[PDB]
């Protein structure tokens, strides 16, 4: 599993290529990336706490954790 | 006649370009995926990915770009006419 560049005649690899991913799974990126900001929403802060600690922190912050020993949610 | 020596492309489905350079990389449809060059009259920008492109068929070059698809289910609804129910 391994894309490769085969001269047509001779099946002589060529190159080889970076590798599949969906055109339908490309999709799933984001270059337009949204403006929210958080004061936008209100009332949330609760979560919107977890929602930060659950992500945000666990990656800016891995070496923190362990000192601690535990794993990230 | 005159586009008798004109010319036929088989449609492509590109799969994503690669830089330092450009070889665009495509599976076409009903053969499969190949790393082939593209028309010389196109910019390397105006064939984002997921665009259904023309694919000078032997040669197998990017000869010119295209629009997506929609069916023939969601065309076959836009009204053309219009009811008349004024109000």
């Amino acid at each position: 599993g391994d894309l490769v560049g085969v001269n047509k005649d001779s099946y002589l690899i060529l190159e080889t290529l970076p590798t599949e991913y969906d055109s339908r799974v490309k999709a799933m990126e984001v270059d337009e990336r949204p403006t929210e900001q958080y004061s936008d929403i209100g009332g949330l802060d609760k979560q919107i706490q977890e929602l930060v600690e659950a992500i945000v922190l666990p990656m800016n912050h891995k070496e923190k954790f362990e000192n601690l020993g535990i794993q990230p949610p | 006649q005159s586009e008798q020596p004109l010319q036929v492309a088989r449609c492509t489905k590109i799969i994503n370009a690669d830089s330092e350079d450009p070889k665009y990389i495509i599976n076409v449809k009903q053969f499969a995926k190949f790393v082939v060059d593209l028309s010389d009259q196109v910019a390397p920008t105006d064939i984002e990915e997921g665009m259904r492109v023309g694919v000078d068929r032997n040669k197998y070059q990017i000869h010119i770009p295209l629009p997506p698809k929609i069916d023939p289910t969601v065309t076959m609804m836009q009204v053309e006419e219009k009811p008349d129910v004024t109000y």
